[PDB]
């Protein structure tokens, strides 16, 4: 689960990593993307069949040039999924991944988020060889902006 | 035939010659013999000084990476 998550923390826009939330809510987090090309997908079915519909039977488009005719069924394609996206989202999908990442620490800059896979760590033999990343070469300390609250 | 440099300083033999026949000549020899152990002696007084001074220490675990030279193949 790579995701780089951008909350809504009131006026300041936050951002955070899947990474950074526990294992149980990622695949919560996880299932939703994995849900999106199905409605995306489904989108375009509809908004395609729905203008063949159209540009067919309505005899006031049939009555008009082929290409006319298939930039309307290739824009109410793409439209279609543009649109059954947002009503994923705006349901209670984006409101559910932030209510999913509660106590994940955010960042208010895209470039100070890190990758917890991605970060250097030790087997520390004064902790019975846990991983460990104060390494011998920390100096100061990560220092997030704040936990995140939904 | 170690100390050398100070062997042939204190035979004198940076200013001026050895005697041309061998009894004075190896009799000079044995001379600083004495004196060879004196200052053998004075170089091992020396006090100690912290070792992390001019080396970083090869045994902290921040050196555990084995990181290799990246090159480029030219």
């Amino acid at each position: 689960s790579n995701i780089f998550l951008e909350l809504q923390d009131g006026d300041k826009t936050v951002y955070t990593h899947t990474s950074l939330i526990e294992e149980s809510k990622q695949e919560q987090i996880q299932a939703i993307y994995d849900k999106v090309p199905q409605w995306t997908n489904g989108g375009r079915f509809l908004g395609f069949w729905l203008s063949m519909e159209a540009v067919n039977r309505v005899q006031s488009v049939a009555k008009l040039p082929i290409y006319y005719r298939a930039g309307i069924v290739a824009t109410s394609t793409l439209l279609g999924g543009l649109v059954s996206s947002l009503v994923f989202w705006k349901s209670g999908n984006e409101n559910q991944v932030a209510k999913l990442a509660n106590g994940a620490p955010v960042y208010l800059k895209k470039w100070e988020v890190p990758e917890l896979s991605k970060l250097y760590f030790f087997l520390d033999d004064d902790n019975n060889f846990k991983p460990s990343l104060n390494h011998h070469a920390v100096t100061q300390g990560r220092q997030y902006y704040k936990i995140y609250q939904h | 035939m170690d100390n050398y440099f100070t062997a042939i300083t204190l035979l004198g033999l940076r200013d001026q010659n050895l005697p041309p026949f061998k009894d004075a000549r190896l009799q000079r020899y044995k001379s600083i013999k004495k004196m060879i152990d004196l200052i053998e002696t004075t170089t091992k007084l020396a006090p100690p000084m912290p070792v992390e001074l001019f080396m970083l220490n090869p045994t902290d675990p921040e050196w555990d990476d084995d990181m290799t030279y990246p090159t480029i193949t030219h």
